DNA sequence: CTGTCCTCTGGCGA
DNA sequence: TCGCCAGAGGACAGCGAGTCAGCAA
RNA sequence: UGCUGACU
């Protein structure tokens, strides 16, 4: 009974991840405990989250969590076609051993049409967006990113970097060209505030 | 690769460093007239950055492209059109390049 | 017109120096000297009743620049 | 002297 | 059946400033 | 130009 140990810390961390991504999560899925976890629920196909975004309710998210310790080409088809049925864009495949390493450019093959994301489950059994010296990250806006290049009079090269596959951009689902301001916990100046572009 | 690696000299050039990786990745989900549409409008719509290309960020890109190129893409391979014309140059010592027969 | 008003001490530098170098070659000298020898000792008695005609071209990293004259820049 | 960088280098399933 | 994770050695290139002298090739 | 000494 540590499977379930894992499978409710894995869920919560997918649950705080889709609520800092802008997803309708609600306080109880945020404050759920073990024993009522187990309560509701045993599988890994019922564990399976469809959430919601704050605007464009169209705009969903489609969770997995896959039975095959190391997903393939095929087990990527096979819900795939869930998606592109239910008539989804984006989904969240959290593996518990890989992905054999053809697969991880087939997930990146799929045009924006279905643009999914992998999560190994010991990525996900924390949340380093708690750590104390991870900042608060947060996805500038096409019309905020603007008024810093005017204001600063700059170019979006000329700008820090920040990798398409660091662990906090991949966590804030960021892709590529969008900057995103830090707000760093300075013990000299307080709140001090970074922008980094994804790339 | 030859393609790709022109087709993203050709953006690097004016400063375009997003291209990139879109190029790579259009290149992937599909050569030249697919690769050379996306550049030529790059390379159109993102001019007047010739001056504003001369940029850390754009100079890394720019040497990790040709020396993953010098290092990846230049070793002894049998030949693509005829599938004998490998005619190794090895070269010794400097001052010393020798071919086989 | 965004930038400091006041005159950072590598412009009062640069400006004094400047002056100098000016009055040195034969400037008329706007100050009322008083018998010092020192051209620089000069530059800075005009800087202090504010009598320079030069303007500090601020350029930033961008290559667009802010003219401010000596006179409307607030000597510490 | 010590470090990275560099250049290979043959070895099991797809 | 060899591509890429691993795995090996080989090569290069750096090694604080600034002074004064003599002797000799 | 190099090898020997030498100074902080």
């Amino acid at each position: 009974e540590e499977e379930t140990y894992r499978l409710w810390k894995i869920r919560k961390t997918i649950m705080q991840l889709c609520h800092d991504r802008g997803y309708l999560v609600t306080q109880d899925e945020l404050d759920q405990t073990l024993e009522e976890f187990k309560a509701q629920s045993p599988r890994r196909t019922d564990l399976t989250v469809l959430v919601a975004h704050n605007d464009d309710p169209t705009d969903q998210m489609f969770v997995f969590f896959p039975e095959e310790p190391k997903v393939g080409i095929k087990t990527i088809k096979v819900y795939c076609q869930r998606m592109q049925e239910e008539n989804i864009t984006r989904a969240l495949i959290v593996v518990q051993q890989g992905m054999t390493p053809s697969a991880k450019q087939s997930l990146v093959d799929m045009a924006p049409k279905y643009i999914l994301e992998q999560f190994l489950q010991q990525e996900l059994l924390i949340n380093i967006t708690e750590h104390e010296l991870v900042p608060e990250h947060v996805v500038m806006t096409k019309e905020e990113v603007t008024e810093l290049l005017a204001r600063y009079k700059l170019r979006e090269n000329q700008l820090p970097r920040i990798q398409a596959g660091d662990p906090v951009a991949r966590y804030f689902g960021i892709k590529r060209g969008q900057v995103v301001k830090i707000i760093r916990p300075s013990e000299t100046a307080g709140r001090y505030i970074t922008y980094r572009l994804v790339q | 690769v030859i393609h790709l690696l022109l087709c993203q000299l050709r953006v690097l050039e004016v400063g375009a460093l997003q291209a990139v990786y879109e190029l790579e990745r259009i290149l992937n989900r599909f050569i030249r007239e697919e690769l050379e549409q996306y550049t030529t409008e790059i390379v159109q719509n993102n001019l007047l950055g010739s001056q504003g290309a001369h940029v850390k960020n754009v100079c890394e890109s720019k040497s990790k492209l040709i020396a993953l190129f010098w290092k990846a893409h230049m070793n002894a391979k049998r030949c693509p059109h005829c599938k004998t014309g490998r005619s190794v140059v090895r070269k010794e010592h400097n001052s010393k390049l020798t071919i086989t027969f | 017109r965004i930038t400091t008003p006041y005159m950072t001490k590598y412009e009062r530098a640069r400006v004094l120096g400047t002056r100098a170098l000016q009055i040195a070659m034969c400037a008329p000298v706007m100050v009322e000297l008083e018998g010092e020898t020192d051209p620089l000792l000069i530059a800075m008695k005009e800087l202090k009743a504010r009598k320079i005609p030069i303007i500090i071209r601020r350029y930033l990293p961008d290559g667009s620049y802010e003219d401010w004259g000596v006179d409307e820049l607030i000597i510490t």
